[PDB]
């Protein structure tokens, strides 16, 4: 049973994140052409005109025209239900039929509707045509892409898109039936030939390996089911780097803070282990238990919102997870740079810009568990540190939380699961 | 720039038809 927001929508003072807060959400760009109190043609519970009283995410509180008591109002899902802009039924040759309760209430329906609609606001004619178009994913079934090995995050494995829910892809690895769910805009998936040019560890078939090696510049062997660079959302452009892609910003051995990719509830000191090309770099979480295989190393890009300069947690009052061998109370950066004798990463190397993301503490939303991406659960914004968010799951401990960026592809507006037919995990029983 | 525009809409009922002018964001 998927959790329903209905008993929580009805309550007053229920703060919910607006769709516009989510760049990756469908209908996000046309949500500004939609305002509170617009007249719409809606299914008559045959269509009838109604008014949008409240808008909480995708959920919309609607009231018929002819009902002036807030006791016959009803909640709908805007992008699912048979809602259209006014004048649509006319083109479809369908007559607007008044509800049974008010069918005798007014004398001249002409001057009533005319009065209600004269100078009234409504949706653009091409509104829901832009919704369904925004529902589609850039990826299709059968596409092959390099993505981070969840059993060895130091390398990327060749995988295949075997299931698409909205814009969340299920990637099945090549040598296995094991796999993981992932949003198309997430930075853990990469086009064919990404690890080859970047310099990232790659696990793939022997033929694929030879194929990447045999390739010389812009002419590499590409197959019909290969996902190429045109389908992958980046936080940067190759214009910002030279031809060879050799970066000179970060250097090996630099120390910084970073979100633990394996435990999203923790920001920890991290070490620049290997500097790859085009700003990509392999870092290691310092709290990680020792490993000499380097298989615990993880790839963050230098323009990632999930890496921070040292002291970022102290300044913004965040409980920083100490490195291995250090205790909570007894940890300072000055004392830690004294021990290792390593320079902290420059403040200039980090470029953090806080957008008008409009996220406020208390705003309810639907969030996906990173450590079990099959689940998208009921959540709530706990903290707003600049552009960094701290998302909490309703009905769980504060250690199950996760530090997500405001523009993460793992957060969704309320009613998203109902829109894309995904199962929404609610609070425990 | 996003601005308001006048949209002539039609409404069908038994047994006639009429038109009203509304606003839409574009």
């Amino acid at each position: 049973h998927s959790y329903d927001w209905l008993p929580r929508l009805s309550k007053e003072n229920f703060n919910a994140a607006p769709v516009t807060c989510f760049p990756h959400a469908p209908g996000c760009e046309v949500w500004d052409n939609l305002g509170v109190g617009m007249k719409v043609e809606v299914e008559n519970t045959s269509f009838w005109v109604a008014t949008i009283l409240e808008i909480k995410g995708y959920k919309a509180l609607m009231s018929y025209e002819g009902f002036d008591t807030d006791s016959h109002d009803f909640w709908v899902n805007l992008c699912n239900a048979e809602v259209h802009s006014v004048g649509w039924c006319a083109t479809r040759g369908k007559p607007l039929i008044p509800p049974r309760t008010i069918e005798h209430k007014y004398k001249d329906w002409k001057d009533f509707l005319v009065g209600r609609l004269s100078g009234a606001r409504t949706l653009p004619s091409n509104f829901y045509n832009k919704i369904n178009d925004s529902l589609q994913s850039r990826f299709r079934l059968g596409l092959n892409l390099e993505c981070v090995d969840k059993d060895r995050i130091s390398q990327v494995r060749l995988a295949t898109v075997t299931k698409i829910v909205g814009k969340r892809l299920f990637l099945r690895y090549f040598d296995s039936d094991d796999g993981f769910w992932c949003h198309e805009d997430s930075p853990i998936i990469h086009p064919v030939g990404w690890a080859t040019t970047v310099g990232h560890n790659l696990a793939a078939p022997q033929d694929y390996l030879e194929r990447m090696l045999a390739g010389r510049e812009a002419m590499i062997e590409v197959h019909e089911d290969d996902a190429t660079i045109e389908l992958f959302k980046m936080n940067f452009t190759f214009d910002e780097y030279y031809s060879d892609g050799k970066t000179n910003s970060f250097v090996e051995g630099m120390k910084l803070e970073a979100v633990d990719p394996l435990n999203l509830s923790s920001i920890c000191p991290a070490t620049v282990m290997a500097v790859l090309k085009f700003g990509y770099m392999m870092i290691r979480i310092d709290s990680y238990q020792p490993d000499a295989s380097g298989s615990d190393w993880f790839c963050y890009h230098e323009k990632s919102p999930c890496i921070f300069p040292a002291g970022f947690c102290s300044v913004n009052n965040i409980s920083v997870t100490p490195p291995n061998g250090y205790d909570s109370r007894t940890f300072t950066w000055e004392g830690y740079l004294r021990d290792t004798g390593a320079v902290a990463a420059g403040q200039h190397l980090f470029h953090r810009i806080i957008p008008d993301h409009g996220f406020e503490v208390g705003m309810s939303l639907e969030c996906a568990d990173l450590m079990d991406p099959r689940l998208v659960c009921v959540a709530t914004v706990a903290r707003v540190v600049g552009r960094l968010l701290k998302v909490h799951f309703d009905g769980w401990t504060d250690e199950y939380d996760q530090w997500l960026d405001c523009e993460s592809a793992d957060i969704y507006p309320v009613g998203w699961c109902v829109l894309v037919n995904h199962k929404l995990e609610g609070p425990p029983r | 720039s996003r601005r308001w525009e006048q949209k002539l809409v039609h409404i069908k009922t038994m047994e006639g038809e009429f038109s009203v002018t509304m606003w839409a964001s574009g």
